[PDB]
């Protein structure tokens, strides 16, 4: 399903899709995962990441 | 502020 995102750590393009490397709220860093942008409902975090980089 | 996994 869906899980709370703490922060976006990094961004890449893979296979033509933008992916974001996510720290999940309440999970260790070992659980960080790359997710395609369409998996996120994180408009505030994405715009803050994309403006501060 | 949520996301789907994989």
């Amino acid at each position: 399903e869906e899980w709370a995102v703490e922060k976006i750590i990094d961004r890449r393009v893979r296979k033509g899709m933008v992916e974001y490397y996510l720290k999940w709220k309440g999970y260790p860093e070992t659980e960080n995962t790359w997710e395609p942008e369409n998996n996120l409902d994180c408009q505030d975090l994405i715009q803050q990441y994309e403006a501060s980089r | 502020q949520t996301a789907r996994k994989s």
